[PDB]
């Protein structure tokens, strides 16, 4: 599903990309024609800033995407590396809280000794 | 200002990351508190060399005290280590006394 | 999997990149020409700058598309990173406060035969191509018989958990089997140089106190010499002189050279 | 033909030749002469002979093997200097007798640096000593004297106007020890030094005139010619660290926590990339200060969110915040501390919904903790706190 | 080259249009700053260099005897040494743009002759500035000049 | 006196960098009975480590307020260029361990002689 | 050993011998700096007719039933020992090493074993030292003063500006004799001190 998905949006990235490279190429040969003489039809033009905001929301869903599926993994690898399962997550809580503990004795220590 | 006061500073600082309430950041971070801590030690360490210079070149009386005291020490590490050669070998030489019978 | 993570972390700085360098092309093009100093000057600089950036975006879009190829509680979650980073931490700390120690001086043997036997045991365990023999035919000194491959027969003279002598010999050399053979050559030069540099790795990892990570280096610096007559100099061909690839492996640096070359 | 060759390991293609004669007037004695070759099926090139200056040590032979195998090194790199159009003195007797350095004169000036920063660089040069050390002698260290420091720094560096900076270049265990990478990195460094001394220049003359509140929120700690190692935070724990990778040809600024009070990052890891490439485009470095100063509060709130929550880095000052998958939020940051905040998946023309959709059925929550989507905003750092868990 | 094309095909038109950046400016201001917001928040000194890196052996100085400040900088330096030193003013007239134009010492003879030794020392030095490869430095000369006269005290 | 109050200051600031170190690599180690070990271990060496802050410390409120009368002489006026009964008891016990360690000499020699008697016969044994 | 007493030397031998084989540990330390200075050490093997050494730098030497080349030998490897303490010092004070050469050839034509050289700098810019020590002829040691600080040296008139009177000049000599400390280290942590900041 979240490899899926960024397979899904990168063939509309692409498109996102050539639609505002060409509106960009028709605004500045319009402007330009306006600018300097040269008759130009007014047309439907199709506006630059739409485009431009387009790209940036399939940017924005691609890193979405991307970076949910990078935490998933990375919370699955580490759950893995860390009879019944409610004394297993009984004795792997009491093991994070005791390491806690050292945690903060060696802090307050090393912060009271000096500063 | 108090040198020493500096140097408790950065060792305090050395923890002042884990002691709170990706690998890049902690890289850099160890980086700078450890060589600023190395540093500070070895300044420290310059400052006793100087007041040892000084004592010895104006006061070359107190390092004779402090050779006379070594050498008393190393007197007195070497007669114990006789001694207790003396014991093992007094232990072994009894024991092949023992032996070597018929 | 590892290489999965390592792919949409990747990815990530590429959708980023690709994101970036659309912005640049378009916020350098609203700057637009700069004086430069002369006219073919200005208009040079403004058309490589458009091209570079435009490439750009090429690029990172094309690294996008091949690196989709390739791919009570929450306290829990805390306790878990906040060991990860401390480990990383810590690790990080001791090199760099060892790799440059202060220590000057000390002043301001006797071991169970067991435990030096736990200990070889221990490093038998690992490397699994070395088979190392121990046996105590004169004293409690141990002597050991290290066979690696159809390579090399090296004969560790330990006096305690303490490297003292060591002399290598051929597979196919005979090392008399019995009461072992403590002194003799291998008649070989090659091999006679591998004693050497042997007793020079010796004399090189020395640990003061600690005397298990010391034969630990040891025998990892042993184990590379299993692609002898089969690696090249780094430096020189496969056969410097006549004497074979490496006689010598970089301490630090399992890298094969020759005695003559360098090193 | 009775000769003896002496080849040199570390230095190859060079070759001692000492050769024996029978003196005449003593039918014990022997007369040697040492003659330095050099081969390129071997081809001999050139000969030259040195003439002038227990029993079996030879002290001339060892003294002449040990001169050549500590002079040699020094003729490649003193060719390879010659080749790049590099003004370099020759080979010098240093002024403690035994040694060999090559002091340059004037490095060729840079490629893409401004006219007036290459002369304040050519004007504080003062010496750029080369040395050859290390085992096996293959170690070059370059020693750079710069004078009129621009800003000196919280540690000992404020002594008199000569900062020294060490450059060592070991080359490859091929690649002979004169070679074109040694000179070619080294000009790399001094191109990262000189666009580096532009910021520390521009840095340098904004000193004087400041906003006043950059002033006590950041500080300079070191300079060492190669990093700028800024310190900010209100209790100067934060730092950014400023460098030119001429690898990438851009800057590359690295943010740590150095400060016996913080959170646990510097809070702003979540915008690095868009103030590298902030800082790549427009390389200016109060700019950076000002910024910082300003989104510093809001990622102090918007980083203790849980992470539900998802934290999207748009372009600075646009830090974007998610629901599980159907609720947004943008996080516009603007100076005089001010946030103003947007309904989100909500699009900022025609009224349509974005592939997200979703949108947020509250909205006014906001209004009282500070169509209808146009902008929120006037919260004064204080409901950027509180309107995190409200919301 | 692929799907930026046109954009490349329209900028590649309308350079050296005067208008041009306006044009640009006008359809490029609105979107991005809507989207990404507002903007932004006497001596030449290598000459000084290599006499302040002599050895201390020489005592270099300027020249105001002859004519000069119009051409090349002229120095007599000195010979300071504990072995016995060649007549000491060896003027040195180093061109400017000191990395080319190896600089030349202006010859004297007169001064050099009527001395055995003072004849040895000037024809070794000037073998020696003869052997010496072109593009020479000024601590190159007086290196060159230093190792001729200890060649000089040698021979005799 | 003041000399080997400056050694122990030197020796105080060498080791503190040392208990650093061997603290780090505690906290390295500590992977997740042992655990108490460890604990015991990690406050014990915080409790050394500022009794040696309160050593150096103090020695160095000594050596700054000791500052005896000659030290008009500020450093690199000191270095020289090109340009009692203390000493009777110090030949004493120079002669004294010279003697003791001529007596040692022998006896390591002795020592050195038997062992390797011993080892030529045990090896010709075979 | 009895002789020379100022670098050091140390000699463990082996427990198991042969009848026609035996072997050492040397090793050439300072007094006092035991922990740094361990960079020369060997381990010889006397042989029925040669004795073969091995260099901790990965050098093999066959010398002879001659005593003096053992002796020649010892002396030589404590004249390199001792470049090799002021090294291992430089690093741990933190003194940046400008140059190190282990068999130097410019100086006076050396006795049995070639002199060896260092050169390091103060870690606050102007100050550096010198240091070279030879079997025959050792222990010539040189300050470099910095420039503006003599007083003694002739200035120049092509030297128009200040920036140039901060570089490192007249390099003026030290006597070795007549020193404080007791051994080569001691002395010469004496001298980098004095040539230290004197924050005091």
């Amino acid at each position: 599903d979240p490899v899926q998905r960024y397979k899904m949006l990168i063939p509309q990235l692409k498109e996102s990309l050539q639609t505002l490279m060409k509106v960009a190429a028709q605004n500045l040969i319009q402007n330009t024609n306006i600018d300097n003489g040269q008759k130009s039809s007014d047309g439907p033009i199709q506006r630059f800033d739409k485009c431009l905001e387009e790209f940036y929301a399939l940017c924005d869903q691609l890193e979405l995407c991307l970076r949910l599926a990078h935490e998933c993994l990375s919370q699955s690898c580490d759950s893995a590396k860390h009879l019944p399962y409610p004394q297993y997550l009984a004795v792997i809580k009491a093991q994070i809280s005791c390491a806690k503990d050292i945690h903060t004795a060696l802090l307050d220590c090393a912060n009271k000794v000096t500063g | 200002s108090t040198l020493v006061d500096e140097l408790e500073s950065s060792f305090e600082a050395c923890f002042a990351s884990l002691v709170s309430q990706d690998q890049e950041e902690i890289r850099t971070g160890v980086d700078q508190c450890i060589q600023k801590f190395l540093d500070i030690a070895r300044q420290t360490e310059c400052f006793f060399l100087q007041k040892r210079l000084q004592l010895s070149v104006q006061k070359p009386e107190q390092v004779i005290k402090e050779d006379v005291s070594e050498l008393r020490n190393e007197l007195q590490r070497k007669d114990a280590l006789v001694q207790k050669h003396l014991t093992k070998l007094r232990h072994w030489q009894q024991v092949l006394e023992d032996i070597n019978v018929q | 999997v590892s290489v999965n993570l390592e792919a949409f972390s990747q990815a990530i700085s590429a959708i980023q990149a690709l994101r970036s360098s659309v912005s640049r092309v378009f916020d350098c093009l609203k700057d637009g020409m700069r004086n430069k100093e002369t006219l073919e000057g200005r208009e040079k600089a403004f058309i490589a700058h458009f091209q570079d950036n435009l490439h750009s975006v090429n690029r990172d879009l094309n690294e996008l598309e091949r690196l989709s190829n390739l791919v009570l509680y929450s306290q829990l979650l805390q306790a878990y990173k906040w060991s990860n980073k401390l480990q990383y931490h810590a690790g990080l700390a001791s090199g760099l406060l060892n790799q440059q120690s202060l220590k000057r001086s000390a002043n301001q043997l006797v071991l169970p035969p067991q435990y030096v036997d736990d200990v070889i045991s221990r490093i038998d365990r690992m490397f699994p191509e070395m088979s190392i023999h121990l046996s105590r035919p004169n004293g409690t000194s141990a002597m050991l018989l290290v066979t690696l491959g159809k390579v090399l027969k090296v004969i560790v003279v330990m006096r305690s958990l303490f490297i003292d002598r060591t002399i290598v010999k051929g597979y196919n050399e005979n090392v008399y089997t019995e009461d072992l053979d403590i002194w003799s050559k291998s008649n070989y030069q090659v091999f006679q140089k591998v004693t050497d540099h042997a007793t020079t790795a010796l004399l090189h990892y020395q640990l003061p106190q600690m005397p298990d990570v010391v034969v630990r280096s040891f025998m990892t610096w042993l184990r590379s010499y299993i692609k002898l007559f089969q690696a090249p100099c780094q430096r020189c061909g496969k056969f410097l002189q006549d004497g074979l690839p490496p006689t010598w492996r970089d301490f630090r640096t399992l890298e094969a050279f020759h005695d003559t070359c360098r090193q | 033909k009775n000769k003896l060759f002496i080849k040199l390991t570390r230095l190859p293609q060079y070759y001692i030749v000492v050769e024996m004669l029978e003196v005449p007037n003593k039918p014990t004695q022997l007369s040697y002469k040492y003659y330095f070759m050099s081969v390129n099926p071997a081809m001999a090139l050139l000969l030259q002979q040195f003439k002038e200056n227990m029993c079996a040590f030879n002290k001339v032979l060892a003294h002449f093997v040990a001169m050549c195998d500590t002079n040699m090194p020094f003729v490649g790199l003193r060719l390879e200097l010659s080749n790049l159009e590099i003004p370099h003195q020759g080979v010098q007797v240093e002024g403690d007798g035994f040694s060999h350095a090559i002091r340059l004169l004037k490095i060729p000036p840079c490629k893409g640096i401004t006219e007036e920063t290459q002369k304040a660089l050519d004007r504080s040069l003062l010496d750029c000593t080369f040395r050859l050390q290390g085992r096996n002698n293959r170690t070059w260290v370059a020693e750079l004297v710069f004078a009129n420091c621009p800003l000196n720094g919280t540690s000992t560096r404020e002594q008199g106007p000569s900062r020294h900076v060490y450059l060592t270049y070991e080359n490859l265990l091929s690649e002979p020890v004169g070679g074109r990478k040694v000179v070619e990195m080294f000009l790399n460094d001094w191109n990262s030094i000189a666009r580096l001394y532009e910021c520390v220049l521009e840095f340098a003359r904004s000193l004087p005139d400041i906003p006043a509140h950059l002033n006590i929120f950041s500080e300079v700690r070191v300079y060492n010619y190669r990093k700028l190692i800024l310190c900010y935070g209100t209790t100067k724990g934060s730092s950014i660290s400023i460098q030119w990778n001429s690898i990438h040809q851009k800057f590359h600024i690295s943010l740590g926590t150095v400060g016996p009070n913080s959170g646990c990052s510097n809070c702003h890891n979540t915008i690095l990339h868009q103030l590298q490439e902030m800082f790549n485009k427009t390389p200016n470095v109060v700019q950076l200060l000002q910024v910082l100063f300003d989104t510093q509060a809001p990622l102090n709130a918007i980083n203790k969110l849980p992470t539900c929550f998802s934290i999207l880095p748009q372009s600075s000052t646009h830090i974007r915040l998610a629901f599980r998958n159907m609720y947004c939020i943008d996080i516009y940051c603007r100076s005089r501390g001010v946030v103003a905040i947007r309904d989100g998946a909500y699009s900022l023309f025609d009224n349509s919904k974005l592939v997200e959709g979703f949108y947020p059925a509250p909205g006014l929550k906001t209004f009282l903790n500070m169509p209808g989507l146009v902008p929120g905003l006037a919260g004064s750092y204080l409901c950027s706190p509180l309107e995190r868990f409200l919301g | 080259q692929y799907l930026c094309q046109p954009l490349l095909d329209a900028v590649l038109a309308n350079i050296r249009s005067p208008v041009f950046n306006h044009s640009l400016y006008r359809t490029f201001v609105p979107a991005m700053t809507a989207i990404h917001g507002p903007p932004i928040t006497s001596i030449p000194s290598v000459l000084q260099g290599e006499v302040a890196r002599l050895d201390p052996k020489f005592l270099v100085n300027l020249d105001p005897s002859h004519c000069s400040n119009n051409g090349t900088v002229h120095l007599i330096c000195k010979l300071d040494d504990k072995d016995l030193p060649s007549v000491p003013p060896l003027e040195l007239s180093v061109p400017a743009d000191y990395p080319a134009q190896s600089p030349l010492w202006i010859d004297r003879q007169w001064q050099y002759d009527a001395n055995p030794f003072l004849q040895s020392v000037h024809r070794c030095m000037t073998s020696r500035l003869l052997q010496l490869p072109d593009k020479h430095s000024v601590t190159a000369l007086l290196n060159t000049w230093a190792q001729s006269v200890h060649q000089a005290c040698l021979s005799a | 006196n003041t000399a080997s109050l400056c050694r122990i200051g030197q020796e105080t600031v060498q080791d503190i960098v040392y208990r650093t170190m061997e603290i780090f690599q505690l906290l390295r180690n500590m992977q997740l009975g042992t655990y108490q070990d460890r604990l015991t271990k990690l406050q014990d060496n915080l409790r050394q480590l500022s009794v040696l802050f309160r050593k150096l410390r103090l020695v160095y409120d000594k050596c700054n307020e000791n500052c005896g009368g000659m030290d008009p002489i500020p450093v690199e006026q000191l270095i020289p260029y090109v340009e009692s009964e203390e000493r009777r008891e110090i030949a004493e016990v120079n002669k004294k361990l010279k003697q003791k360690n001529q007596q040692l000499k022998q006896i390591m020699d002795q020592l050195r002689n038997l062992i390797w008697d011993i080892n030529a016969m045990l090896a010709m044994r075979n | 050993a009895s002789r020379i007493e100022d670098p050091q030397i140390q000699a463990h031998w082996s427990n198991i011998n042969d009848v026609y084989e035996s072997s050492v540990k040397v090793l050439i330390t300072s007094q006092g700096y035991e922990q740094i200075c361990k960079s020369i050490q060997l381990q010889l093997n006397i042989g029925v007719e040669q004795i073969r050494v091995v260099h901790r730098d990965g050098r093999v030497i066959t010398l002879s039933y001659q005593e003096q080349e053992l002796q020649d030998f010892l002396l030589s490897q404590m004249s390199q020992h001792q470049v090799h303490a002021v090294q291992q010092l430089a690093k741990v004070m933190g003194w940046q090493v400008l140059s190190f050469s282990n068999h130097v050839g410019l100086g006076p034509i050396e006795s049995i074993g070639n002199a060896s050289a260092i050169t390091v700098a103060s870690p606050s810019g102007d100050y550096a030292i010198s240091v070279r020590n030879g079997p025959e002829s050792g222990s010539k040691i040189m300050v470099q003063f910095p420039r503006n600080q003599c007083k003694d040296l002739p200035k120049s008139d092509v030297l128009q500006d200040n920036k140039w009177s901060h570089l490192r000049g007249p390099f003026k000599e030290v006597q070795w004799n007549k020193m404080e400390g007791r051994n080569f280290v001691y002395k010469m942590e004496l001298l980098m001190s004095a040539l230290s900041p004197c924050l005091l």
